[PDB]
């Protein structure tokens, strides 16, 4: 059973770190596709909504840290949005583990190296949704 | 007057007073001694009173320096002669040999990887090892690699594992000329050495440490990979202590001048090393807590309240080493009135700001006056803080004393103005 | 690499923001080199990705904003002043 | 002599970090950001004429030091009349953390025979200060019952008194004899 | 360092005065401060007690008692004094809240005006065109508020300089047809970008960065950024996953 | 004053007014003193189960609008958002009407200054098909024979056309699957203080009306009315004063207790869930009764959101996210659940979605006059 | 209106008269007291709070649902009760781990509790619900007499949960006495601890005796004819302790000590027997 | 009883400044600019086994507490062993 993630990573630090985990080499499994939008706070629950009901296993999304954020505030509204997003989720049969939302710096690509191996080991224990 | 400006130090005040001049349309050099840009605030992990990323952003801000059009940045070099006046200055500055090629290099660091010799980090402040064939940090500006001579054995491994042709054992040092208008010095200092203090026993008690040391090993990037662990054996730390006003204050070692962000950043670490492990035990050390600037108080009253720091107002007396390698400190705590001797797996010295090294040479070069701490002076200690007695020539952050980040990039901004005045004049 | 190819489409005379990219590098190639078949099917997936943003784009003009050359100071105390 | 190997030097033989967390957790957090200014001292109508310092009680109470404090009598001192509450800058919660203290002591058996003496009278009648015969002809004078409408005049009352005292341990805390009605 | 630099004044005027100061901190930070402190005492004679006063209180004759406890003594202190100077701390001056409603900026928790950054744009304001000097920033001496004067000079000269500011396009826009005017967008843009006319929500090019906050907490999909709409986001969503 | 009993000065209003007829004479006031331009009510249809909103424009014969139907689970706040929105206006409203316009009126489709809010105590109410089965189920009569109807000592209570009473106990009858919605059972607000009045019956006497302000407006209004003598007042005792407490804590109580059944004990496993998302028919009548979507164009609607083919809706790209729009300002009033055709518990999602947001972040949908903590421009 | 009236101990043991004034001040203004039957100790914050707090609370809290079930807030005419009883009261309401253990506690003796009713104080009451011309219109005697008004620790303070009055220049009981016509005289120290609160006077009677002996004379330095008070503890304290002075250090203060009850009493037309400071000269000098 | 009217407030009754001044003119100038840091305290061999406070002594000279000095034994504990002068930052 091969999951089928997708990612949404802010252009300036996840963006950023992933690209940061390509450079050194870094593998990871190839199971996630990455969004890439400016800020995580363009990302709401629609999106997650939409990639849970065209067959995604998992749903991850990833920003800069509270503080680092390039417009100042947007992931404070995101980190709003996902504790309200993981209210919903399980309402629906969606296990939260299933929706991951991380911090990651554009320097941080063992983060993310193991960010996304332990997400793609959690949703493939889990299994189809 | 010339309409160009010379920055020397690549540090924040540096960084922020060549993009403040360069964005107001004057061609700037930057001089900077290091392999790279950065100074000091690229070492610390996280930054006080906010507990928030140091090299999250500073590094967008190196970028920037590197890649702006009206910047010509000059690491690993230093001023040799200045000569001349305001708007006329000549200056002759010396480009160390890196032994690699700025162009070339990419900073890959295939290099670092064949090297087989060993040599201590100065971004890590001697508690850090990289190869003879080092780039300082992976966000380094320019991201080139270096060579220590004094630790290349030239075995031409590099040689072989580079693909760009980059590496030129052959170099030999350049000599650059520039005529500028306005000069700023931005050298920034250096931390303290406790090693005189021999009652509190750095350099002889292993699981004795300097803040900055302590600053480096916190970080996630540094040598122990953001663990803080006993020089003695490389475990974590159950008790540790920290010591305020070493290295200032004190008349016995003649500095008798207040460092101005040692207490602020003990606390910092402090709260970071509660964090990462908060069973841990921190007692601080003190005489007076001067949480003096915007949220600092704040900050010492969440340090007292959500993390549980315990505070001991005294100067101690003594550290002593157990034979198990534990601490002893004794000191009187005087709110108490009671000699104390606790006992702690790590002491950390909250050692002092001090002039960097060189600092007289490049004084005398310019022809600047030093202040009675032995920083720079300023032409007038309350309306002209930037300024020299002599003209054209301008101070920014730590070389007019010591102070924190948010004040040298203040005085870095000012410093750009007023060198901006004379050469927007042109007369 | 994005400001390259967006010079690059203008100076062809396409607008630069009619120009989409695909990361198949960074997040495809240097991190799955030891599954070639997953990272072909990943670089395939990202292409369409790549290719369905594409399809909706439109041309966008950047904005110039005239700034006027006189400041004002409220406050006449020594900050002020100065 | 002046010598004094024990009394003169603090080091972890004299600190519980158990009794100040614990004191910590019953309502006196407050504690752990005291800052030291003294205002609670200056404040102090008891410190002025005894040997009491509350400031020190509270540094004391931070490091641990158990022994130092439940055995103190100046802790006895305090009157709770709440100044140094009212002007403590950091809004420390000085008088909770002086009764709690004071619940220690007395759990480690520091009582004072008088309070234990307010205690059985309130045992035995349910009254901290209980009528006398005087007072029952003043009250027949003027216009009230010989006995007010509390315990004194329903025994019921008294007797749930008792069994809340039973119910909360204050009888074996202050060692009460029911046998003989007497403090043993 | 004004209450110490009085108590000097006062020696200098009258030698033979007493001067005494309660302190609980001496927060002698700055350049050549810690030595003012240390000649305080060694050549004017200046008495520091450590401990905040508790009480002052007025006797018949006008004389007033601190009642303090010095904590370095260890012990409750009523000394009798001629005079009695108050170490006032800083505030914002009247009438700050209605100029700061008047630009439209934000305050600090301690009730000065808020910088853009804490470390890195201690001047700026994340409202364009606008910068903070001196003690409207926070409370400060002479050399830092000309410091920080002269550096808000520069910043705001760095725009007039270039007579002229770029601005991506890839900022939001309002679809007027659909907005309700509910408001709830204006408090998300943190550069206030976002305001209100006619009913309907406008968006200023000049002022946005083009984060998309404000698009994805609009509701019914009124605001939507350029080259990054929720159609083209969507779209990429299934193409990843079908 | 916080608290007064009053009852109407005209013979005919307070004979024909539930308790009497206070709120009618502030109504009679308010549009003869030209107060307000317009008064939003319900007006009894062909019976006492047909309970239909008339906005008057004088008070010519307001007598008509006089009573309480328990059978009319209506909401004022869709109407006076979606066609009254620039008028001047009076409304009687239960506390989910209240909820509904405070809810509307932070998102500034009401504006506050022009809508007085006359606001009645609520225990309940029922649906009039419903109502009227159970009236023939249990009480044994015809149901066109009912004049009234109340809730009280936990007795549903019928008035009856040969003028006697018929009583039978509300618990009975909500655990046969009758009686109040289940919405009104979880309903936590039972005085309207997010209105301008509070009027009530809880601790009053016979012919009068227990009035609480809550504002200076309410004041205003009751000044108004008493002075030119439309209303008469009194002061309740506070032996009164506390039975009403006493009441309002123990129907509060009650009503948690059936939040914890319906939301937890009794709320549907993933396997109803599903069933019951199968029959939907994606007609959006629920969004459309909802006072809290009063979007002009939804999203729900969308090319990559909306169902395409006659077959029922992925429930999360409806029901999620019209939840992540909304759910945190759920007041619980059940027309979702009413208005669907499928008979599907809404209301039951939305409002344990609601209490989960509530319990995390304590904002509570209709009563709080901010907007909810998701829209904050703090960095909290 | 109706309240429930809660006694104490040294009122109703040691100053009936206290309890005489109030019940016919209160009656006169057309509010009933109802008596709290079964009610115990507060109990007595100073030695029950300093030895266990779940004995104290539990006590407390009993003595509220008397209150509870006669549906009224109870109202105290004593620093030390009002303190004990409030404090208890919103402790048990701001939290309900405690509620649940006094409640376990309380059920041997079968009483719960509801926290359905509010503590007040004598003086609040007179002046909220009264008001300081109600008050007025019933003055048929205006007093000459210089008053030393002794507020107590524990009728302002905690001000933080109480929010009553400014503990440190209250100004509500000098309103209260100067309906009267008393003139309240500033003294030193007026807001200084008489010595008894805490358990200090049942533990070392000197330094509670130091307490009395300072204040009072600061107020024979101000020159005041009487000491006005609204804690039967305090008066007890200035009462008894001006006598334990006497015996001791042979310092004469004769200073009639009063409550507010008994200094309304006068003005309006008092078991002054019970006092061991003659108070005759006193009244004799009005 | 712990009531003791003068041995727990300070006074003017206390001080004596002729003793101060009389102590700093014969060579006890320096104890004028004391900080009271604590070190010479934490230094002291004696204030480890005895009630001597090296730092107390300097801030009661400093005060001008004659009685407090002379008439207190712990005066007599110090072996002048130079610790405490040979580590003060003040250089007292
Ligand atoms: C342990 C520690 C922790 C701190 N933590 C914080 C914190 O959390 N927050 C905070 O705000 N501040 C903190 N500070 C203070 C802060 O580091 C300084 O305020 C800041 O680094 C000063 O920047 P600068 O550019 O003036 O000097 P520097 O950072 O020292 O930079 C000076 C630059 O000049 C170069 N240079 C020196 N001599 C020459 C020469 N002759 N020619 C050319 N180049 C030269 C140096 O190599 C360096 O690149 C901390 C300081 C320390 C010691
Ligand atoms: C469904 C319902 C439940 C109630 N439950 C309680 C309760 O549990 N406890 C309590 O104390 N009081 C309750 N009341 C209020 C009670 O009827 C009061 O006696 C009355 O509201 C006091 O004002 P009045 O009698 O002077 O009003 P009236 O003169 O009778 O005027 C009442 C006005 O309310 C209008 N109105 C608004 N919404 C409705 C509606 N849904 N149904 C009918 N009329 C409506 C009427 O059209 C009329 O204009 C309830 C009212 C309703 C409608
Ligand atoms: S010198 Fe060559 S191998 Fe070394 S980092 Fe540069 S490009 Fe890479
Ligand atoms: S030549 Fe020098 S730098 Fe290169 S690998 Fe050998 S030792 Fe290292
Ligand atoms: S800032 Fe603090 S630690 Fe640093 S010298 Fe000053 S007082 Fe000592
Ligand atoms: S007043 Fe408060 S902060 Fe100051 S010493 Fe007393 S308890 Fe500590
Ligand atoms: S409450 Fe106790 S410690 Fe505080 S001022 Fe009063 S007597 Fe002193
Ligand atoms: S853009 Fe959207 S959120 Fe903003 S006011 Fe218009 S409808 Fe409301
Ligand atoms: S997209 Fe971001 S910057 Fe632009 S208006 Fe919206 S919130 Fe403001
Ligand atoms: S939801 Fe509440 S307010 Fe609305 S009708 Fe039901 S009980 Fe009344
Ligand atoms: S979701 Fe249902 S219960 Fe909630 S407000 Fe909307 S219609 Fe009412
Ligand atoms: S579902 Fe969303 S967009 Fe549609 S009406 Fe409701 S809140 Fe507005
Ligand atoms: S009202 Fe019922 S059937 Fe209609 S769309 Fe809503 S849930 Fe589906
Ligand atoms: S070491 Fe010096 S400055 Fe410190 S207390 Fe002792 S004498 Fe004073
Ligand atoms: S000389 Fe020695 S004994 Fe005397 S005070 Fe100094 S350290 Fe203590
Ligand atoms: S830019 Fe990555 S979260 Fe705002």
């Amino acid at each position: 059973f091969e999951p089928k993630i997708v990612g949404f990573c802010c252009n300036w630090c996840s963006y950023g770190g992933a690209d940061t985990a390509g450079t050194a080499r870094m593998q990871y499994p190839p199971n996630v596709r990455i969004i890439r939008v400016m800020c995580s706070g363009r990302v709401n629950a629609s999106m997650i909504l939409k990639a849970f009901s065209e067959g995604a296993d998992g749903v991850f999304v990833g920003g800069c840290h509270i503080g680092d954020c390039h417009y100042d505030s947007g992931n404070y509204k995101w980190k709003r949005r996902a504790r309200f997003i993981e209210d919903i989720l399980p309402e629906f049969g969606i296990d939260k583990e299933r929706f991951r939302w991380e911090w990651i710096s554009a320097s941080e690509g063992e983060k993310f190296q193991k960010t996304m191996q332990e997400f793609y080991e959690t949703v493939k224990y889990l299994g189809p949704l | 007057v010339d309409d160009k400006a010379l920055v020397i130090g690549g540090g924040v005040a540096g960084i922020q007073a060549a993009l403040d001049l360069a964005d107001m349309g004057f061609k700037t050099y930057m001089v900077e001694k290091r392999p790279s840009i950065s100074g000091r605030m690229g070492q610390l992990d996280k930054t006080f009173p906010t507990l928030d990323c140091s090299m999250c952003i500073l590094a967008p801000k190196m970028v920037d320096v590197g890649k702006h059009d009206n910047i010509e940045l000059i690491t690993y070099a230093e001023v040799k002669e200045v000569d001349g006046y305001i708007g006329n200055f000549k200056v002759k500055i010396e480009k160390k040999p890196r032994y690699i090629d700025e162009e070339l290099c990419t900073g890959c660091g295939s290099c670092v990887e064949v090297c087989p010799i060993e040599m201590p980090n100065y971004f890590d402040e001697g508690i850090g090892m990289t190869k003879a064939v080092y780039i300082p940090f992976p966000q380094a500006v320019p991201l080139c690699a270096t060579i220590d001579k004094d630790y290349c054995i030239e075995c031409m491994l590099c040689d072989e594992v580079c693909e760009r042709g980059a590496v030129k054992h052959d170099q030999e040092p350049e000599e650059i000329e520039i005529e500028v208008g306005t000069i700023i010095v931005a050298t920034g200092y250096d931390a303290y050495d406790p090693t005189e203090k021999l009652e509190y026993g750095y350099g002889r008690h292993t699981n004795v440490i300097t803040g900055l040391e302590l600053e480096r090993m916190i970080n996630a990037s540094g040598p122990t990979d953001g663990k803080v662990l006993k020089p003695s054996d490389g475990e974590k730390p159950k008790r540790v202590a920290f010591i305020h006003c070493v290295g200032s204050r004190d008349e016995q070692i003649g500095k008798p001048y207040c460092s101005r962000v040692c207490c602020m950043y003990i606390m910092k670490n402090a709260q970071l090393i509660k964090d990462k492990m908060p069973d841990t035990e921190v007692t601080l050390y003190y005489m007076d807590i001067r949480a003096f600037g915007k949220g600092f108080e704040e900050f010492y009253k969440r340090s007292q309240e959500k993390y549980g720091i315990k505070f001991i107002r005294g100067r101690p007396a003594e550290v002593i080493e157990n034979p198990d390698l534990t601490l002893t400190v004794r000191s009187e705590d005087t709110l108490l009135g009671k000699v104390t001797e606790y006992d702690y797996d790590m002491v950390v010295l909250g050692v002092g700001l001090v002039p960097p090294e060189g600092a007289e040479t490049l004084r005398q070069t310019i022809g600047l006056s030093k202040s009675a701490d032995g920083f720079l002076m300023e032409a007038h200690p309350k309306l002209r803080p930037v300024d020299t007695l002599t003209d054209g020539v301008y101070l920014a952050g730590v070389a007019q004393g010591p102070k924190d980040i948010p004040d040298a990039v203040a005085q870095a901004s000012g410093a750009a103005a007023r060198a901006a005045i004379p050469m927007v004049k042109g007369e | 690499h994005e400001p390259t190819f967006r010079r690059c489409v203008e100076e062809a005379g396409l607008n630069q923001f009619l120009f989409e990219f695909a990361n198949i590098r960074e997040h495809d190639s240097w991190v799955h080199m030891d599954n070639p078949e997953g990272a072909t099917e990943k670089a395939k997936d990202l292409v369409r990705m790549a290719v369905a943003k594409a399809r909706l784009l439109e041309p966008l003009e950047a904005s110039k904003v005239s700034v006027d050359d006189k400041a004002l100071v409220i406050g006449g105390g020594v900050a002020g002043i100065q | 002599t002046l010598l004094q190997r024990e009394e003169n030097i603090i080091r972890k033989g004299n600190i519980d970090k158990e009794f100040s967390e614990k004191i910590k957790a019953a309502g006196g957090d407050s504690l752990e950001y005291c800052f030291q200014c003294g205002t609670c001292t200056g404040s102090c109508p008891s410190g002025r004429r005894t040997p009491y310092r509350v400031r020190q009680i509270i540094r004391k109470a931070n490091v641990g030091l158990k022994d130092e404090i439940i055995s103190d009598p100046t802790l006895w001192m305090c009157t709770t009349c709440y100044s140094c509450q009212e002007r403590c800058p950091r809004k420390v919660k000085i008088v909770d953390v002086v009764k709690l203290a004071r619940n220690e002591a007395a759990k480690a058996g520091f009582m004072a025979p008088a309070h234990k003496a307010v205690g059985s009278f309130v045992i035995k009648t349910g009254h901290g200060v209980p009528i006398n015969d005087a007072t029952m002809e003043l009250r027949k004078a003027v216009g009230l019952g010989e006995l007010p409408p509390t315990t004194h005049q329903f025994p019921e009352a008294l007797e749930e008194v008792q069994k809340i005292i039973k119910a909360t341990g204050f009888d074996q805390l202050i060692g009460y004899n029911w046998e003989t009605g007497e403090l043993e | 360092m004004y209450i110490m630099k009085n108590a000097q004044l006062i020696k200098d005027k009258m030698p033979d005065t007493e001067v005494t100061l309660y302190y609980m901190d001496i927060r002698a930070f700055g350049k050549g401060f810690e030595e003012f402190y240390k000649r305080s005492q060694e050549k004017y004679g200046i008495k520091f007690i450590r401990g905040r006063p508790a009480e002052v209180i007025e006797n018949p004759d006008l004389t007033l008692t601190v009642r303090s406890e010095d904590t370095l003594l260890g012990k409750v202190t009523e000394y009798d004094y001629d005079m009695v100077v108050l170490g006032v701390g800083l505030v914002p001056p009247e009438g700050a809240e209605t100029l700061r409603q008047t630009i439209g900026l934000s305050k600090s928790a301690d009730g000065f005006l808020m910088e853009a950054h804490p470390k890195l744009r201690p001047v700026d304001t994340l409202t364009d065109g606008v910068y903070l000097a001196g003690v409207a920033q926070g409370p400060k001496d002479i050399p830092d508020a000309v410091a920080q004067a002269s550096g808000a000079a520069a910043r705001a000269a760095i725009p007039m300089v270039k007579g002229e500011v770029e601005i991506e396009p890839i900022i939001a826009v309002t679809d007027s047809d659909v907005c309700g005017g509910c408001e709830v967008c204006i408090e998300l843009c943190p550069f206030g970008a976002i305001s209100i006319e006619e009913g309907h929500a406008n968006v200023n090019v000049a002022l946005c960065k083009g984060c998309g906050t404000c698009v994805a907490a609009c509701p019914s999909g009124a605001m939507d950024q350029q080259h990054f709409k929720t159609e083209q986001i969507m779209a990429q969503i299934e193409a990843a996953l079908n | 004053m916080k608290y007064l009993l009053a009852r109407a000065t005209d013979e005919e209003i307070q004979r024909k007014g539930e308790c009497g007829g206070a709120v009618t004479a502030i109504f009679k006031y308010m549009l003869d003193k030209e107060v307000v331009d317009a008064v939003l009510t319900l007006e009894r249809g062909y019976d006492v189960y047909d309970g239909i909103p008339v906005l008057l424009e004088d008070s010519s014969g307001i007598e008509s609008t006089c009573g309480s139907l328990h059978c009319a689970p209506t909401m004022f706040g869709d109407l006076i958002s979606r066609y009254l929105s620039d008028m001047r206006l009076a409304v009687a409203v239960k506390p989910c009407d209240a909820m509904a316009i405070r809810e509307l009126e932070k998102r500034h489709q009401i504006d506050p200054d022009k809508v007085y809010k006359i606001g009645l105590n609520c225990g309940g109410t029922l649906a009039p098909v419903s109502a009227r089965e159970m009236i023939e189920t249990f009480y044994e009569i015809d149901p066109d024979d009912v004049v009234s109807e109340e809730i009280d000592r936990g007795k549903f209570i019928v008035e009856l056309r040969d003028g006697s009473h018929r009583e039978i106990s509300i618990d009975y009858l909500e655990e046969e699957g009758f009686g109040r919605r289940e919405n009104c059972q979880r309903c936590e607000i039972m005085v309207p203080r997010n209105a301008d009045l509070a009027c009530g019956n809880w601790g009053a006497d016979d012919g009068w009306t227990f009035i609480e302000v809550n504002t200076e407006r309410g004041q205003e209004i009751i000044e108004g009315a008493r002075s030119s003598g439309y209303i008469e007042a009194r002061e309740p005792s506070e032996k009164m004063v506390k039975i009403r407490e006493k009441i309002e804590n123990a129907m509060i109580s009650m009503a948690r207790k059936f939040q914890d059944k319906y939301l937890d004990e009794e709320y549907p496993s993933l396997d109803e869930w599903d069933e019951y998302w199968k029959r939907c028919i994606n007609c959006f009548a629920c969004r459309d009764a909802c006072p809290v979507c009063f979007c002009r164009e939804c999203e729900l609607e969308k090319d990559y959101l909306l169902e395409s083919d006659e077959k029922a809706p992925d429930p999360l790209t409806f029901q999620g996210v019209r939840l992540s729009h909304m759910g945190f300002s759920c007041i619980n009033c059940g027309q979702c659940e009413d208005v669907c055709p499928m008979d599907i518990p809404i209301a039951r999602i939305y409002h344990r979605i609601q209490k989960k947001y509530r319990d995390r972040t304590g904002f509570t949908a209709g009563v709080s006059q901010e907007l909810p903590p998701m829209y904050s421009g703090e960095k909290d | 209106m109706e309240i429930a009236y809660f006694l104490g101990c040294i009122m109703n043991n040691r100053y009936p008269g206290i309890e005489k004034a109030t019940r016919v001040l209160f009656d006169k203004l057309g509010i009933e007291l109802k008596d709290m039957e079964g009610a115990s100790c507060c109990p007595a914050p100073g030695v029950f709070g300093s030895f266990d707090k779940t004995t104290w609370a539990a006590i407390a809290a009993r003595n509220i649902t008397i209150a509870e079930d006669m549906g009224a807030d109870i109202m105290t005419e004593c620093n030390g009760c009002f303190g004990s009883l409030f404090e208890t009261n919103h402790l048990l309401k701001e939290d309900e781990e405690m509620k649940a253990k006094i409640n376990e506690i309380l059920k041997e003796t079968g009483r719960e509790y509801k926290g359905e009713v509010n503590v007040r104080h004598f003086a609040e009451v007179l002046y909220n619900d009264v008001g300081l011309d109600k008050l007025s219109e019933l003055v048929e005697k205006p007093l000459n007499l210089n008053v030393a008004v002794h507020y107590g620790c524990h009728f302002l303070k905690p001000s933080d949960e109480i929010n009553i009055d400014n503990p440190e220049r209250p100004t509500i009981l000098d309103e209260i006495v100067e309906v009267t016509g008393a003139k309240s005289v500033e003294y030193k120290d007026k807001m200084m601890c008489c010595g008894a609160g805490g358990g200090v006077r049942s533990r070392d009677l000197d330094v509670a005796l130091d307490f009395t002996r300072e204040k009072l004379t600061n107020m024979k330095e101000a020159g005041v004819d009487a000491i006005v008070n609204v804690c039967p503890f305090c008066h007890l304290q200035f009462d008894v302790g001006q006598m334990e002075i006497k015996d001791k250090f042979g310092e004469e203060f004769d200073i009639p000590v009063l409550h507010l009850a008994q200094l309304l009493g006068l003005a309006m037309g008092l078991v002054v027997d019970a006092h061991q400071v003659c108070v005759d000269e006193c009244l004799e000098k009005l």
